[PDB]
RNA sequence: ACUCUGGUUUCUCUUCAGAUCGCAUAAAUCUUUCGCACUAAAGAUUUCCGUGGAGAGGAACAACUCUGAGUCCAAUUUUUUGAGGCCUUGCUUUGGCAAGGCUA
């Protein structure tokens, strides 16, 4: 599946199912969808930033992911 | 080619402190002490936080796997030989 | 390639055990399977009204577990 | 960091990150008999984990033996820590510190210095040859030290390629391997919890040299990445053992199914490998591409025309991959620091694990107090600094901190041999290229700069301005005792200083190296074997002191016994005639000294213990029983000092003021001995009448010890005197035929052979003899020139036996150079060996 | 070590008054008699009743095959 | 897969073997540099013979560790062959004769 | 599953005996089915094509949906899409009035 | 599983090579050492027998083996659903968002 190899390494922002934003860096991802993003960001609505770092979520909950930012040196 | 990368880093975090989040908005904390392929995860030492912000301790736990929502892992795992 | 959840370090001990509606249960562990659909023997309800309701010898459905504790020290 | 270094699979920031875990480090050592494959396994590894460094096609990159003779020899001489970084079966990734040790029975010291600070052992045994001289010792010294068994049956092609045994006599000579290595370990341990059998994971089997490493559960895993659908954990555990598999019913008995069926192991692990080794190095232009199609490997054509040994060796590579196997046995039967951490401070820590800094270290953790305890000292190539070795127990050591080091003699009350240093640099060693960093945490090994001033052997590192009631580490018990002896003497006397600080440099290298001077200015070293001293001269003469050095004639050290009770009751009074002791001395019972020096008994002891174990072992009453005042030299010496003085005939209040200088006084004396100035064994002191004087103006000091001393002199003479020699045990392997050449080569020098036997499932036979020391200097070049080089031995220390001749006899005359007979042995080993000293030329017994 | 599948078929063989709760509707539970089950705990009760916990009104629904994907845990009586 | 095959004993007995017969490929010696009785006198001196024999193993033994001591590396150079040159010249010519003619032509030509 | 056979034609038996034949009816027949789906939705139109998981591409079709103000039921067309199979309740072909 | 490199052999030339450049082992010269130098050692230089690496040119047949590259899964665990509907408060960007309580 080269669609997702081409994304790697380029910071990411992914929606959740509950309307939960993950704005990171796009490491790795499998089958079933499970996304590793390290130094990865959440967004949530009242605005707000929490940085949490090296996240894996599950296939499940994650919806819709788009570039952000270019990949960092 | 049949296991796939994201895995293999959930295997490499069994020992350190890892957070848990299941689809309850629970929050796990602990440390991990083993995991499978699926997300099944047996943790320990667990600050855990519900959805109204109570916190409890609780020693042992084991959390089916198809119930995460996300894990937060410990940064050193960025340099896992397998994440390059 | 299903493989059975590792559970046998839980063997026949006392567990607490939640559930998708916000139900919570409480037993000894007797047996599982790789779907872990989970026994439970001395089996006690205590729904959220605040009263436990002892039943015995039951099965759960694995896709409804949530999370598994084991209140006896393993 | 920030340090070039070869380009690894991992990456050193994983490395640093990994050693603040203290559950995912392993601190093991390899140990084993000579030449068992110890070393391969270490490159065999970091090949697997650096892809530049390789071995050469036609030479072995050793890789960790870096020294020069290291190189020459192909013997191991020093202990080589390696610090690598190991994936597991399932992909997980542990700190592995690994102590490569020298398999020679002579350099057992290095041994004994990897163990202190490991936490468990991995034995290798060569597969033909099985289990050696030094493959048991090494078992009982590390079941003694409580560390973590686990066996790696290397050299397993052997049994294919050389003695091409059938796979199911294959499968019996490594069933009986690991049999005789489970009863070594019964015998030397009483708790049953070291079963060591492959069904349990703790028994590897490997072939370095071929690339070759595998458990049972490694073996299933190929299976189950092969055909997917197999649970490999529960495939393994039918893998071993009398159970058969039935194709019909694709299940697993007990039993055989009819006939001609062969056993799980050998089904579905001995004769796949026998087949691919029998292809590669028989088939290998006809039917090898295939089969290596059938396995799924796939060699390139500048790879298929490769000599036939580096063709098996890639071969068996991409077969077989990592070495899984031996982490998976060094992750799950041998403890981490963290787990270890208790039994180690139990055993080695002076302070016992109750103490409240004794708490702390066996948490293992790194953010309390500072408690390294270093073992090993490595000389840079300049051979003018050196480098503490050791591991950080507590706490987590800095570079450029401040730190107090403890010497051996350091207690809490004498507070002068701790001194103030300052930690220039810390490197995480690995076997050739040192990793410097700036922090070590608790549970790891670290080469640190700065503290090798005011170091001998052995130190505790700990904090200043804190830790006050800190304690030392306890000095290694090492399993030999040194006994060859050899004197220095530099060509020119004008640089005399120059080899003093080379002999204090040799003396900071080889932990059992024991550097004395003697009394007539004769600088004397006490080493284990001719190897071991000739090693430590090569040193001292090209690396530490560049100057010219006289080596002595090679001698071994006596000591000095009894073989009656004394005639007369000798008797010695203070030069105040005041005070007055007398004594008698015996012989001591058989197998009591062993029972004392191996601290089966010890004053430390209730003197209600005492007095109920000598009872019961040795026919003493209650009265003598509890009699005991001291236990020889040392804590542990190999003499008693017994007190016969009946309650009516002395007051009992008035002996105990002079108890404790008699204890001193014989001490004393033990140590120097009448004879030659040797140490006094298995000698039973009795004192029969104590006249005390009341005044203590006038007892106590200087008075009465020499007296005590004078009196156990007089005491020792008249019982009849004689000498011992050192008595050392060699075992030899040699063909059937030589057998009969190696009884000729040992009936020269005094040797007498105790058994010669098979080595089963091998061409060889092993005979081992008793030997004495001295007559023993050039049997090993003997053996292997009579017969040669088919035959080789290994010697070390056993016992003490008596010499034949009785060394207080003035009758006998002795030319300068010619060979005694045994007749009158102990007469000119006792008169040379007091002008060795420089003494008068002969005794004067009297009282 | 008792596996829940032969657990439903002891459950089948003493035709116990089996007790099922229902996937996220804690209100409702369902009561009466197992008869089999199948690879998926699809299983067939002959005398079923619908419990409910604000209301509690049991009605008979006759005999019922409840999905699997819909159980959540079996009790007696 | 059979355990072994017809030249799986013989297999086997190649790995003990001496070079060159340990091997399977190399590259072609000279035949002079060739000795084919190095490895009998680096045996030990043969007990019974007379003393000649014996001697002349200690002798032979003798040179043998000279030439392998005062050895020098070769120096390091430019490729430059004589015979290359010579038939580049009009002034010779190749053929191909027997070898016991070119030596009857070499004899008279040094007469 | 104990049919592993390579030519394995049973999901359109599937499709002309079992229950989905029903959609493969208006695929051959072309009527006009009518779809609720999981969003308190629903969809009337024609089916083209589908599978095993009941995910089918329609042609002109009408979906209403009621928002609450009180439920007033809404209509939008469109004119080609696709369904996925999971996202349904139930379908229904259109009942024949004549 | 489809397409584009690289070939091998032979002759000649240029350069580097302290690598057992050679799994073999000559000769000469100079110096030193002792004898008293074929029957002797050390050090250095040179010449010979003849090599490997790279590069360059010539000429003979094989051209895609190999080395590479570009090119069967709806029934718990992930991708063939427990989804959607009601109530209160803060702010309403008057669209509704956030939390909780619910019904299914
Ligand atoms: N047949 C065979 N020989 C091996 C194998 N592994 C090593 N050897 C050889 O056996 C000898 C053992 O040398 P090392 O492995 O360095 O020895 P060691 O075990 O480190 O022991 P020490 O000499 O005391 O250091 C060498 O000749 C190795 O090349 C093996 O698997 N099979």
């Amino acid at each position: 599946s080269s669609k997702m190899l081409q994304h790697i390494d380029y910071r990411m922002r992914c929606i959740l199912q509950d309307g939960r934003i993950f704005i990171g860096t796009f490491k790795a991802f499998d089958k079933h969808m499970n996304l590793i993003l390290c130094d990865c960001d959440e967004f949530r609505k009242r605005e707000e930033k929490r940085v949490l770092g090296l996240v894996l979520l599950r296939g499940e909950n994650l919806v819709s992911m788009t570039v952000e930012g270019p990949p960092p040196k | 080619m049949s296991i796939g990368v994201p895995i293999k880093v959930l295997h490499e975090a069994e020992g350190h402190i890892v957070t848990c989040e299941t689809n309850t908005g629970e929050v796990y904390r602990g440390k991990l002490i083993e995991a499978e392929d699926n997300m099944n995860c047996q943790m320990s030492n667990i600050t855990v936080t519900y959805r109204d912000g109570r916190v409890a301790q609780l020693e042992q736990v084991y959390i089916r796997g198809s119930k995460i929502r996300f894990l937060i892992l410990p940064d050193m795992l960025k340099n896992a030989p397998m994440l390059k | 390639k299903a493989h059975p959840p590792e559970l046998k370090k839980f063997m026949d001990k006392k567990l607490s055990l939640k559930l998708n509606g916000g139900r919570h249960v409480q037993g000894i562990l007797r047996g599982f399977d790789p779907f872990m659909n989970l026994v439970i023997d001395e089996c006690v309800e205590m729904a959220t009204s605040g009263q436990q309701n002892n039943i015995g010898m039951v099965v759960i459905r694995g896709n409804s577990i949530i999370m598994l504790e084991a209140l006896e020290r393993v | 960091m920030e340090q070039t270094l070869p380009v690894t699979v991992y990456e050193m920031d994983f490395l640093a990150d990994l050693m603040d875990n203290s559950e995912l480090i392993r601190n093991v050592t390899l140990c084993g008999h000579l030449h068992h494959g110890k070393t391969c396994f270490v490159d065999c590894l970091i090949e697997q984990t650096h892809p530049e460094i390789r071995k050469r096609y036609d030479q072995d990159l050793c890789y960790t033996d870096i020294l020069f003779t290291e190189q020459e020899r192909g013997v191991g001489i020093k202990s080589t820590p390696v610090t690598v970084v190991l994936p597991d079966t399932k992909g997980k990734s542990y700190l592995f510190n690994i102590m490569d040790t020298p398999g020679h029975v002579n350099f057992s010291d290095e041994v004994t210095a990897g163990l202190r600070i490991s936490d468990g052992v991995v034995l290798f045994i060569d597969a033909a040859e099985g289990v050696m001289l030094n493959t048991e010792r090494l078992i009982k010294h590390a079941v003694q030290e409580r560390l973590a068994v686990t066996v790696c049956i290397n050299k397993i092609d052997r049994l294919i390629l050389e003695l091409k045994l059938p796979p199911t006599d294959a499968y019996y000579k490594l069933r009986h391997i690991v049999d005789e290595v489970n009863g070594l370990i019964s015998m030397y341990s009483t708790d049953e919890n070291l079963i060591l059998s492959p069904l349990l994971g703790n028994v590897c089997f490997s072939s370095s040299q071929y690339s070759i490493c595998f458990t049972l559960g490694s073996f299933a895993k190929i299976y189950a990445d092969t055909f997917g659908d197999i649970n490999y954990q529960e495939f393994a555990k039918r893998l071993w053992g009398d159970i058969y598999f039935n194709p019909k019913t694709r299940k697993f008995t007990k039993k055989a199914p009819t006939s001609s069926s062969q056993r799980s192991f050998v089904e579905f692990i001995l004769e796949p490998l026998y087949k691919i080794l029998a292809q590669v190095v028989g088939d290998v232009d006809t039917s090898l591409p295939r089969t290596l199609d059938e396995l799924g490997i796939h060699l390139t054509k500048e790879e298929l025309k490769l000599n036939i040994r580096p063709l098996l060796r890639l071969v068996c590579k991409k077969f077989f991959g990592e070495f899984t196997g031996f982490v998976d046995m060094c992750v799950q039967h041998i403890p981490s620091p963290k787990v270890g951490a208790k039994p180690k401070i139990e055993h080695t820590y002076t302070g016992g694990v109750d103490s409240d800094l004794g708490e702390a270290m066996s948490d293992c953790d790194p953010d309390g107090p500072l408690m390294c305890h270093t073992t090993k000292m490595y000389s840079t190539d300049d051979g003018v600094q050196f480098h503490a070795f050791g591991r950080v127990l507590s706490g987590t050591i800095h570079a450029g901190q401040p730190v107090k080091v403890l010497g051996e003699n350091y207690t809490l009350e004498d507070e002068e041999d701790s001194q103030i240093c300052t930690v220039g640099r810390l490197w995480i060693s690995v076997a050739r290229y040192h990793i410097e960093v700036n922090r070590v945490p608790a549970g790891n090994w670290v080469l640190i700069e700065g503290v090798d001033q005011p170091i001998v052997k052995t130190a505790t590192i700990t904090e200043p301005r804190g830790n006050e009631e800190a304690q030392i580490f306890r000095p290694l018990k090492f399993n030999t005792t040194s006994v060859i002896k050899i004197a220095v003497e530099p060509v020119n006397p004008s640089e005399l200083p120059k080899m003093l600080d080379g002999l204090r440099k040799v003396n900071k290298s080889y932990p059992s190296l024991t550097t004395k001077v003697e009394e007539s200015g004769e600088h004397v070293i006490l080493g284990t074997g001719e190897l071991y001293l000739d090693c430590v001269m090569h040193d001292l003469r090209k690396m530490y002191s560049e100057i010219d050095i006289k080596v002595a004639d090679p001698v071994v050290t006596f000591c000095e016994t009894v073989v009656e009770t004394s005639s007369l009751k000798c008797f010695a009074e203070t030069p105040n005639k005041k005070n007055k002791i007398t004594m008698i001395a015996e012989p001591l019972e058989k197998g009591l000294a062993e029972d004392i020096e191996n601290e089966v008994v010890q004053i430390t002891w209730n003197r209600k213990k005492l007095g109920e174990f000598f009872q019961t072992k040795y026919d003493w009453d209650l009265l003598a029983a509890r009699s005991i005042w001291a236990f020889g030299p040392d804590a542990t010496g190999p003499n008693i000092l017994v007190d016969d003085t009946l309650p009516s005939e002395v007051d009992k209040a008035l002996l105990g003021s002079v108890k404790d200088s008699i204890v001193q006084g014989f001490q004393w004396g033990t140590r120097e001995g009448p004879l030659c100035d040797e140490l006094i064994r298995n000698v039973k002191f009795k004192i029969l009448d104590a006249v005390v004087a009341q005044e203590p103006l006038h007892r106590g000091g200087g008075q009465i010890i020499p007296t005590a001393r004078r009196v156990v002199y007089s005491a020792f003479l008249m019982a009849t005197p004689r000498l011992m020699e050192p008595y050392y045990f060699v075992e030899v392997q040699a063909p059937a035929d030589c057998v009969s050449a190696v009884y000729t080569v040992l009936a020269r020098r005094r040797g007498h052979v105790t058994q010669d036997a098979p080595i089963p499932g091998s061409p060889l036979y092993t005979i081992k003899a008793f030997i004495p020391a001295i007559d023993s200097f050039g049997f090993e070049t003997d053996l292997r020139t009579h017969t040669q080089g088919q035959a080789f031995s290994l010697s070390v220390f056993h016992h003490w036996q008596i010499v034949p001749g009785d060394p207080l006899d003035k009758s006998i005359v002795i030319r300068p150079l010619e060979p005694q007979p045994a007749p009158h042995l102990a007469r000119e080993f006792m008169i040379k060996t007091r002008r060795r000293k420089g003494l008068s030329e002969d005794v004067s017994i009297s009282k | 070590m008792v596996q829940p599948i032969n657990l439903i078929f002891r459950y089948l063989q003493n035709r116990s008054r089996i007790q099922v709760w229902l996937y996220e509707q804690v209100n409702m539970r369902i009561e009466g008699c197992i008869i089999g089950f199948d690879e998926y705990m699809n299983l067939v009760l002959d005398d079923a009743e619908e419990i409910h916990s604000k209301t509690k009104s049991r009605k008979q629904l006759g005999r019922i095959m409840l999905k699997g994907d819909n159980i959540t845990l079996l009790q007696s009586v | 897969t059979p355990l072994y095959t017809d030249n799986t004993a013989n297999g086997i007995a190649l790995l003990w073997a001496p070079r060159p017969f340990n091997l399977r490929s190399g590259r072609t010696r000279r035949a002079l540099d060739i000795p084919l009785v190095k490895n009998w006198y680096r045996e030990h001196c043969p007990a019974g013979q007379p003393v000649k024999v014996r001697v002349s193993y200690q002798k032979l033994l003798k040179y043998y560790v000279l030439n392998a001591l005062k050895h020098r590396p070769p120096k390091a150079q430019k490729k430059r062959y004589l015979f290359r040159s010579f038939k580049a010249t009009k002034f010779f010519q190749s053929t191909k004769l027997d070898w016991v003619e070119v030596g009857l032509q070499v004899c008279r030509q040094g007469y | 599953e104990m049919t592993p056979e390579e030519l394995q034609k049973r999901e359109e038996e599937e499709f002309n005996t079992g229950p989905l034949s029903v959609l493969t009816q208006s695929v051959k027949n072309n009527t006009q089915v009518l779809i609720n789906c999981r969003n308190n939705k629903k969809l009337l139109g024609r089916v083209k094509a589908f599978d095993r998981h009941c995910n089918m591409v329609l042609e002109n079709v009408k979906e209403m949906w009621t928002e609450v103000s009180k439920p007033v039921n809404k209509d939008r067309y469109i004119s080609k899409m696709f369904l996925r199979g999971d996202s349904v309740i139930v379908v229904l072909r259109n009942p024949l009035i004549a």
